[PDB]
């Protein structure tokens, strides 16, 4: 009991906003955009919440970009679309 | 179907949450933001919206007063309350005010749109 | 620059093309546009472990790079509970 | 006042048909109110759903773009439409170009650009604080 209050008070206004958008449906992902943050900053806030217990890892999701192999490919293949 | 959306809350964050979810959407175009009651009044009368996600708990004007001073000067908006207020005597101040829906946050997203499909149907 | 758009020359891009799925195809073209490697699978009907699986070939097969790693994170009943205390914040 | 923008996706491709809804989604004013397979639908489907706006697809089944941007043109010339296709043969662009077509984006394309594309026809419209 004493052991969640203090954890809930010393939530940051940051932390308590991420909470609150993932109880709503928004996903981990779109955070960012959402307040104006860095992606990365972000990120460690999760592992802050997750260690911490507030949230778990459900799934690792990789972003990409393309290679220049990749965008050589997509030129090529755009016919198809 | 597109619902012209007025989001009225003074949270920052939580008017935040309510443009992403109505985002996703390809119905509800969010073509205002209201901080407090006082605006909102005068700002429904700006836009015409066709909804307005109406807080109750607001610096300057309760959603309440606010609801009901739309209501009969634009009876047309429809006004959803969307608040961590769950009072059943504020909540029925809400229905009497005029207001057409409720929801009580902590809300989901897909209970978000609920109210808000049941009231400008697919 | 356009250096890989010459080094990758017809002959040398129909192979690994002709080797590419119609949706491995798919990826890469939503991907270009701007779409993010986060936003396929409520675009392409595909369950979000296979499109991961999927990403991670075409980061073995070179046609892809991992810029970031992202985190997929739902509330514990804890944080549940602690959203409904805070939600008056809100 | 172009905060609302009634947009019709024309294209053969469903896939791009989906990526064209992806981007548009995102934005606040841009309201995907309908999509045509091909050029015949794209005609009568503006004739009837009188979008604001039109991606239009060339390469497609039973009539082109270029020839159902001339045919909605002649009937709607209110309406924009901007040609989003892989042809990139300066020629069939001229062809648009004189049937109709307000905009051209060649496949593949980035989001920001066709966005960009499609805010010139709509902008953001100030009056004033
Ligand atoms: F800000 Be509370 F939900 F009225
Ligand atoms: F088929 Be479209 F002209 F790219
Ligand atoms: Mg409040
Ligand atoms: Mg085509």
């Amino acid at each position: 009991g004493d052991k969640l209050k203090n954890e809930v008070e010393q939530l940051a206004p940051e932390e308590q906003e991420i909470l609150t958008a993932i109880y709503t449906g928004i996903t981990s992902l779109e955070l960012p955009g959402m307040m104006g943050m860095d992606i990365d900053e972000v990120e460690k806030v999760l592992e802050k919440l997750i260690d911490q217990g507030f949230l778990d890892l459900v799934r690792i999701r990789k972003e990409t970009d393309l290679t220049e192999k990749g965008r050589a490919v997509t030129n090529f293949i755009i016919t198809n679309f | 179907s597109i619902v012209k959306t007025m989001i009225v809350d003074d949270s920052a964050f939580m008017r935040n949450i309510l443009k992403r979810i109505l985002s996703t959407t390809n119905k509800y175009v969010v073509i205002g933001e209201a901080a407090n009651g006082a605006d909102a009044i005068k700002m429904a009368e700006e836009l015409q919206p066709d909804l307005i996600s109406m807080d109750i708990v607001m610096p300057e004007t309760d959603g309440i007063t606010a609801t009901k001073a739309i209501k009969e000067k634009t009876p047309e908006i429809k006004i959803v309350m969307c608040t961590s207020v769950d009072q059943e005597q504020k909540m029925i101040d809400a229905v009497n005010a005029g207001a057409d829906g409720y929801i009580v946050k902590p809300f989901q997203a897909p209970k978000i749109l609920e109210q808000f499909n049941k009231l400008f149907p697919v």
